[PDB]
């Protein structure tokens, strides 16, 4: 399957600052027809996750804008420009491309 | 608009059954794909089960291969999932969560753009 | 016998010498081009 | 995704909105002529 890495995974960020969150693939998720396959997402404790991004660029129905998702073929990278108590969650990845949907270990984001 | 709607999953002992039950309110459940999420508290997610439409095309992941068994009915809008020899390891929050996938290559295990309400399953 | 369309069958069972009447059984309005009476044993 | 879209789309039938938005069962008849001998009309009107 795809081997999928999430590093690192516990991320003190101060509050304002920016973060930058990582997921890396094993095999190219760049299909025949030139877009990205994989999927970027949040869970706040004891609300149920959300897409954040689809398809590593464009919005997803009711994210701000600040959420900014990067990358090519295996390195791909997740920017939030501004963080808040809002943006406390952890962050997840997902691809598309193969039978079994393989997550990422979970990327915690923590206020200081 | 739409919402997913989950019952049962409690306290129930080792190596029985269980029920629960997943309806939905606001789409076309005949259309769109069903997936099956395990996630254990203290790390993240599993999937463990997909459907396509009408039934017929099952999948299992690798610990799950006829442990679980799943059902779903298109009349009432409900899907269920049949639990069958239970473990202490699969104390973890299950619940529905739906597919986009209605495409040809979209493969119904895949793109899941929402996710349902959420009950906590207790085997001890 | 097929004719304008009906298709009709004719029959008589008898307890190859003799004369017999062959009544008929039902008139089928089936409405098909038909060439090939392959029997079933 | 973006301009590849699901070619159908949900009636979403609701009680609330009005009559011409309302749910409406429709049965359509149909009748050629000629393509067999004909099986199908009224019934014999037979008297004493």
């Amino acid at each position: 399957d795809i081997v999928m890495t999430q590093s690192p995974l516990s991320l003190p960020v101060t509050p304002g600052e920016p973060a930058s969150i990582s997921c890396r693939s094993s095999q190219s998720l760049l299909h025949s027809n030139g877009y990205n396959y994989l999927d970027w997402y949040l869970q706040k404790p004891g609300q149920s996750p959300q897409l954040l991004i689809y398809l590593g660029s464009n919005r997803a129905s009711g994210v701000p804008d600040r959420f900014s998702g990067s990358g090519s073929g295996t390195d791909f990278t997740l920017k939030i420009s501004r963080v808040e108590a809002e943006d406390v969650g952890v962050y997840y990845c997902m691809q598309a491309l193969q039978t079994p949907g393989t997550f990422g270990q979970g990327t915690r984001l923590e206020i200081k | 608009e739409v919402q997913l709607l989950e019952s049962g999953g409690g306290v129930v002992q080792p190596g029985g059954s269980l029920r629960l039950s997943c309806a939905a309110s606001g789409f076309a459940f005949t259309t769109y794909a069903m997936n099956w999420v395990r996630q254990a508290p203290g790390r993240g997610l599993e999937w463990v089960s997909a459907i396509s439409d009408g039934g017929g095309s099952a999948y299992y992941a690798d610990s799950v291969k006829g442990r679980f068994t799943i059902s779903r009915d298109n009349s009432k809008n409900t899907l269920y999932l049949q639990m069958n020899s239970l473990r202490a390891e699969d104390t973890a929050v299950y619940y529905c969560a739906k597919t986009r996938g209605r495409g040809l290559y979209d493969y119904v295990w895949g793109s899941k753009d929402y996710w349902g309400q959420g009950t906590l399953v207790t085997v001890s | 016998k097929n004719i304008d369309g009906y298709f009709k069958i004719y029959s008589k069972h008898t307890p190859p010498q003799g004369f017999s009447a062959l009544e008929p059984l039902v008139d089928l309005p089936i409405g098909i081009n038909i060439t090939r009476f392959q029997t079933l044993l | 995704g973006f301009n590849c879209y699901f070619p159908l789309q949900s009636y979403g039938f609701q009680p609330t909105n009005g009559v011409g938005y309302q749910p409406y069962r429709v049965v359509v008849l149909s009748f050629e002529l000629l393509h067999a001998p004909a099986t199908v009309c009224g019934p014999k009107k037979s008297t004493n």
